[PDB]
């Protein structure tokens, strides 16, 4: 159970 | 041994095994890590036929070089799709999610590890995002 995090957040 | 040369492989580009890359489908959600324990499903009914691949887990970037093939398959990134997520069937299936920006939509891919272990790409991935973010 985990995710990244270092995304550059898309709209 | 395992984590001692995991823990370069994530640096270079490289730090997962085989995969069996079945394709991509569309969901209704992107804002769950349950979301991608049943994609994986759906991929697994028909169509989206799966692929005998080598998952290497980059810090910048996973890739997916077919083994029979050597054409790639998966030229994505890390910080390009939403958000990783596991399963709980038996830690032997993987996927990630990937919203519009590319896709106009809601796709998730879905892939399973050809190792059978949940820790030659499971614990892999959860370190690649850590690095991901070092600077």
């Amino acid at each position: 159970g985990f995710s990244n995090m270092s995304f550059e957040d898309f709209p | 041994h395992q984590w001692q040369a995991d823990e370069e492989a994530v640096r270079s580009a490289t730090c997962s095994f085989s995969v069996k890359y079945l394709g991509c489908v569309e969901v209704f959600e992107s804002r769950g890590m349950q979301v991608c324990e049943e994609a994986l499903k759906v991929l697994r009914q028909s169509r989206r036929r799966p692929v005998r691949g080598l998952l290497h887990v980059s810090g910048d970037g996973l890739r997916v070089v077919d083994d029979e093939t050597k054409g790639l398959i998966v030229d994505q990134t890390i910080e390009k799709v939403s958000f990783c997520a596991p399963d709980r069937n038996h830690e032997r299936g993987f996927s990630y999610i990937c919203r519009d920006g590319t896709t106009r939509r809601w796709m998730c891919h879905g892939f399973l590890a050809c190792k059978d272990s949940g820790e030659r790409l499971s614990h892999a991935v959860g370190c690649a995002f850590a690095v991901c973010l070092e600077r």
